[PDB]
């Protein structure tokens, strides 16, 4: 009907068809604390939305406030909920309610209430077909919106929606590549779909990402990606990497590959290696650099690897 | 070595000039925006400095103090957004006057609870407001806010049986709790009840029962945790599972070797402060969520045997982060903030205190060890990493309450 910037809207204290209901001012106390000076629209609509509230009302009227109170504050919790209580008493039509919680969402991505109401939605309705072409759009404008990003894992995962989704990371990926949301997205989709363990799918991970870091070295989301899909089974396990990254050390010595080859050290000496000796002097003379040069910030962090191994390994 | 009136800084050497981000020639939205940041951070930086020069660096507490002393009583209808988080508001404020040693009148402190009873729902647990049905959040922050005031009369308002009743109502058989009835499900569920549950002693053996493994699950490939199953680590829900998991004694469910070398990498070598999540950018509250890890992990990793800890820093760098707070988290006119540029609020402030305590006090066992960056004015109260409240008052409220029974339970 009327939106509270509307030219026409009218205050609720001033509406003949709310006459007949008395607001119910917040209790705040006689010496309140931490008191918004809410403006006179915002208090308005609140001293109604507390009358219905507590009259429970299930009405047509009262389903309208709501709407009212979502725009002041779509962070308020208790308005929602109620919206919801009345969504289904006044049997309200769904798809039209999802047309609402788009807007909404569009206008303000950055909330849990606004998200968790159209998972609702989406639940009652048992339909996703809106889903990844909606959020795509979200994430169009914030590729990175945390609220999306987990709407969208409920939405593939609640309803096998898997085809498709490796290609829209790829496509992600390929727009920006350091998007850590998007490499989650990726271990996502592939843990849930072929896994791991299949060992052609592992090496065109290993691969692509290899590509990736070569592309762009200092970009940390892959390198933690690599490490990511090869840690469980240990990285002592992939006796190639470590000479591939040996090969690139010179030329490329970031604090990410440094560090990656002290990771490799590690596990290494955590599986019997031969040469334990020599993998613990490597080790240690790289968490030094690490420590003193390459990645200071970490120096404590770098300092304690080095007490470790030497915990464990010196005999 | 120096004069006691310059104090040479980790973030003005000129070797961290070569921490700049190396972004390869391949530029993305990502890199554009933490090559802008950095951009602002290094002016802020040499603003500091005057040639061999470098004068103590200084937390503006007065002005801090005035504007924490002003939101407690009244806020502009800029907080309208805030309507229902006002015990939040209350415990951001209250921590914050905590951390820098202002008493609360006691006037103030009724004033307090008497608000915070009124927020206290029938059904148990506490709203946003008055008349707000109860949500885990400012349950969190009302508890929290009553044992910094720590009074009985404080105590008192809660309503213990009701609160374990309402706990009860929002747990789900896979272990996870909802935030509010009807609600969504995330880590912050589940700290919020170890929290409230454990400073009240209505900790009940089923109560808990498949939430550490739940938060285990939440634990992904980066080695921090997510909101929820599969999803992106990030420095708010990692502080919320492992501090959930310590209250609950189960660390041990997580892989901390990975999550050690995950909080750590969070630590942005040029501005010194903490991202949230990789490859995003640094900001000041995350000096709690993610810095407050490190004495977590200590702790767990020390109820282990580990023979290789510190016995005197955390596994973080300490200086840096107080330079990042300290040199670009005030506001001028009071308040603390995320990063140059933003605008103060009490939230940023809460956080940024929190952990500016954090990075300058070590403690573990009868070690104690303190780095005070700047005037020694500088030094704040401790904070508890588990519960963001003073260690003293963490003692106080769960020695008052561990002489109460657990409701209807023996
Ligand atoms: N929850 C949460 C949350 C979500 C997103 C962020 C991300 N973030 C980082 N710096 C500022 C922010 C955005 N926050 C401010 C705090 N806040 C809030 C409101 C009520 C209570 C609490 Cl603790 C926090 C929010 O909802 C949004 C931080 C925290
Ligand atoms: C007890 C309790 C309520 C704890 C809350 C902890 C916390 C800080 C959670 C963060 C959740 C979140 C959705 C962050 C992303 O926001 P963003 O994209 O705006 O921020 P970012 O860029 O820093 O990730
Ligand atoms: O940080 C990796 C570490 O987390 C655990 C859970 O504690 O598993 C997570 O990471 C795996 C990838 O390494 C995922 O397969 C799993 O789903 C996710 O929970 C540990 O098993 C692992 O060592
Ligand atoms: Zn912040």
């Amino acid at each position: 009907f009327v939106s509270l910037d509307s030219p026409s809207y009218v205050l609720y204290r001033d509406r003949a068809e709310w006459a007949d209901i008395d607001p119910v001012p917040q209790n705040d106390g006689p010496n309140p604390v931490v008191q918004i000076i809410y403006s006179d629209k915002f208090r308005d609509v609140y001293d109604y939305f507390r009358a219905v509230l507590q009259r429970d009302e299930r009405s047509e009227r009262a389903f309208k406030l709501t709407r009212d109170a979502i725009e002041l504050n779509a962070a308020n919790y208790t308005v929602w909920h109620f919206r919801r209580v009345l969504l289904k008493s006044l049997q309200k039509d769904l798809h039209e309610e999802m047309n609402y919680i788009t807007a909404i969402i569009e206008e303000q991505p950055k909330n849990y209430q606004v998200w968790h109401h159209r998972r609702v939605l989406v639940e009652w309705l048992r339909d996703p077909s809106q889903e990844l072409e909606f959020i795509a759009d979200i994430l169009n404008q914030d590729a990175k919106n945390y609220h999306a990003w987990q709407h969208r894992q409920w939405v593939i995962q609640e309803f096998k929606l898997w085809d498709n989704e490796l290609q829209y990371v790829d496509q992600l990926l390929k727009e920006d590549v350091r998007n850590n949301s998007v490499w989650n997205q990726r271990y996502f989709v592939i843990s849930n779909t072929t896994g791991y363990n299949d060992r052609a799918v592992l090496e065109r991970e290993v691969q692509y990402t290899l590509e990736m870091i070569k592309l762009v070295p200092h970009n940390e989301s892959a390198w933690n990606y690599l490490k990511g899909i090869l840690q469980d089974r240990g990285l002592s396990k992939y006796p190639n990497l470590l000479n591939q990254l040996l090969d690139l050390q010179p030329s490329h010595s970031s604090p990410y590959l440094i560090a990656f080859l002290v990771d490799i050290y590690e596990d290494m000496l955590e599986n019997q290696c031969d040469n334990k000796e020599d993998i613990l002097n490597k080790a240690l003379e790289l968490c030094e650099i690490l420590a003193k040069e390459k990645d200071t910030i970490r120096k404590e962090y770098w300092r304690y690897i080095g007490r470790s191994l030497q915990s464990k390994h010196s005999t | 070595s120096s004069p006691v009136w310059s104090e040479p800084l980790y973030s003005l050497r000129p070797e961290h000039a070569r921490e700049r981000l190396q972004d390869d020639s391949v530029e993305t939205v990502t890199s554009i925006e933490q090559a802008k940041v950095e951009e602002k951070i290094q002016e802020v930086f040499s603003s500091y400095k005057f040639n061999h020069l470098v004068p103590r660096l200084v937390l503006q507490r007065e002005k801090h103090f005035h504007y924490l002393k002003r939101g407690l009583r009244q806020l502009t209808d800029a907080y309208e957004c805030l309507d229902a988080s006002r015990p939040w508001l209350c415990y951001w404020i209250l921590h914050s006057l905590e951390l820098l040693d202002e008493p609360i009148p006691q006037i103030v402190a009724t004033d307090v609870c008497q608000f915070l009873e009124l927020c206290q729902s029938p059904e148990g647990g506490f709203g946003g407001g008055p008349g707000q049905y109860p949500h885990l959040a400012p349950t969190y922050a009302a508890v929290n806010a009553l044992c910094i005031i720590g009074t009985e009369e404080a105590y008192d308002i809660i309503n213990r049986e009701k609160l374990l009743q309402y706990l009860y109502s929002l747990k789900q058989p896979d272990g996870s709790f909802l935030m509010h009835v009807g609600g969504e499900v995330d880590v912050r569920s589940a700290y919020c009840a170890a929290s409230v549950a454990s400073l009240t002693n209505i900790i009940t053996p089923d109560l808990f029962e498949g939430t550490a493994e739940w938060i285990a699950r939440c634990q992904n490939w980066e080695g921090g945790i997510g909101g929820v199953p599969g999803m992106e680590a990030h420095g708010g829900y990692t502080f919320c599972g492992l501090a959930a998991l310590v209250i609950l004694k189960r660390e041990r469910s997580l892989n901390l070797k990975s999550l050690l070398q995950w909080v750590t990498s969070r630590q942005m070598r040029f501005e010194g402060g903490f991202q949230g999540r990789c490859n995003k950018l640094v900001d000041g509250c995350y000096s709690f969520w993610q810095a407050g890890l490190l004495p977590l992990l200590h702790r767990a990793l020390h109820a282990q045997g580990d023979p290789a800890l510190s016995m005197s820093h955390w596994m973080f760098h300490q200086q840096a982060l107080q330079e990042y707070i300290l040199m670009c988290c005030q506001c001028p006119a009071g308040g603390l903030l995320d990063k140059p540029g933003k605008s103060r609020d009490f939230y940023h402030t809460c956080y940024c205190l929190s952990g500016l305590s954090i990075a300058q006090h070590f403690g573990s066992g009868a070690m104690l060890h303190d780095v005070v960056l700047g005037v020694p004015e500088n030094a704040l109260q401790p904070t508890h990493p588990v519960y963001n409240i003073g260690p003293d008052k963490v003692i106080q409220a769960t020695t008052y309450f561990l002489q109460k029974p657990v409701p209807g339970f023996e």
